[PDB]
């Protein structure tokens, strides 16, 4: 989220910083799809031990 | 009712308490950053809110 | 009493690196402000940084950017400072220089005198 | 009437590990069993 | 079998306690968002006012 908004300049991301904490959140959900890509596979094929 | 406790403003209900405070703290804080509990400037005891 | 000595002379060819040193005896040397000049030939004086050492933070000039170094030994009691992606305009007499009354207040310098002390000077030629 | 003293000014001091050494209270808000 | 398999394990209600966890933060995330400038001078509304 930062260096997609405000590209390695500092006075931008101080300016940044007012806003709270809208950019934890988006990571966290993205984090969660990838993490939920893997556990989609592996109920599908690992059937077998 | 209302109270201005030396710059904090709010509204609510005031009761005694059992926090002790380190002597130089004024008011306390909880979880979610909100003011619960406060010292009297004149008379030094702690106050809920 | 306080004197400072440099290493002798070098040769580079364009592309590498040197180092140059610089030994302070005599003195505290932790509170100094200790600084870099560059002369070339036929031409007056440069800046080029400083140093104190007990703080730990150096001053760069805007040209030589990305492209100096400067440290500083408190046990010796020495201090380095490094040039590199030499050209054939870095051929030049280095002296070392010392502010007596230096402080801080910010992350920048604050001098209240000028540099009495100098060193003697080391010629650094490059060339091919 | 101001009098010299420093004379022979000599040896660099030394130097000593700190440890886990200086800190203190950044404000005045009472806290309990939290992490901050 | 099945209680010393419940009771040993800790981890074996990892599933109903994933709901309370999720829904409890995402509250708290609102809640801190009250005291954020905003590109304001002040996070309180008395103040300012
Ligand atoms: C602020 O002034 C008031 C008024 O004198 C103080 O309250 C009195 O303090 C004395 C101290 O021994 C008590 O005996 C009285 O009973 C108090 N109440 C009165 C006189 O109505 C108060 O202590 C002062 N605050 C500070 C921090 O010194």
């Amino acid at each position: 989220c930062t260096m997609y908004i405000c590209g390695d300049s500092t006075e931008c991301s101080n300016l940044l910083l007012q806003y709270g904490s809208f950019c934890t959140q988006l990571n966290r959900a993205l984090t969660g799809i990838a993490v939920e890509q893997d556990k989609n596979t592996q109920e599908v094929f690992a059937q077998v031990k | 009712v209302n109270f201005n406790f030396n710059g904090l403003t709010g509204t609510g209900v005031l009761t005694e308490s059992n926090k002790k405070f380190l002597p130089f703290q004024q008011f306390g804080r909880d979880i979610a950053d909100t003011t619960d509990a406060v010292r009297d400037p004149q008379t030094l005891e702690i106050l809920d809110i | 009493q306080v004197q400072l000595v440099q290493s002798g002379a070098e040769v580079k060819k364009p592309g590498s690196s040197v180092k140059v040193s610089c030994k302070a005896s005599g003195g505290t040397f932790i509170n100094y402000a200790v600084t870099w000049v560059r002369q070339a030939p036929g031409q007056g004086l440069e800046w080029m940084g400083g140093i104190i050492p007990i703080l730990g933070i150096p001053n760069y000039a805007q040209k030589f950017q990305g492209r100096v170094t400067i440290t500083a030994d408190k046990s010796t009691s020495t201090a380095y400072m490094e040039l590199s992606s030499l050209r054939s305009e870095d051929t030049a007499v280095y002296y070392c220089a010392r502010v007596p009354q230096a402080g801080a207040a910010q992350g920048h310098y604050y001098y209240y005198y000028g540099m009495d002390v100098w060193g003697q000077g080391t010629t650094v030629t490059v060339s091919s | 009437q101001c009098v010299n003293l420093t004379t022979r000014t000599q040896l660099p001091p030394a130097y000593t590990n700190s440890f886990t050494r200086g800190v203190y209270y950044p404000d005045k808000v009472f806290r309990s069993s939290v992490l901050h | 079998k099945i209680q010393d398999s419940l009771s040993s394990t800790p981890s074996a209600l990892g599933k109903l306690q994933d709901v309370v966890n999720q829904n409890a933060q995402a509250l708290n995330t609102l809640v801190k968002q009250l005291s954020s400038n905003f590109g304001a001078i002040s996070s309180v509304l008395n103040d300012i006012l």
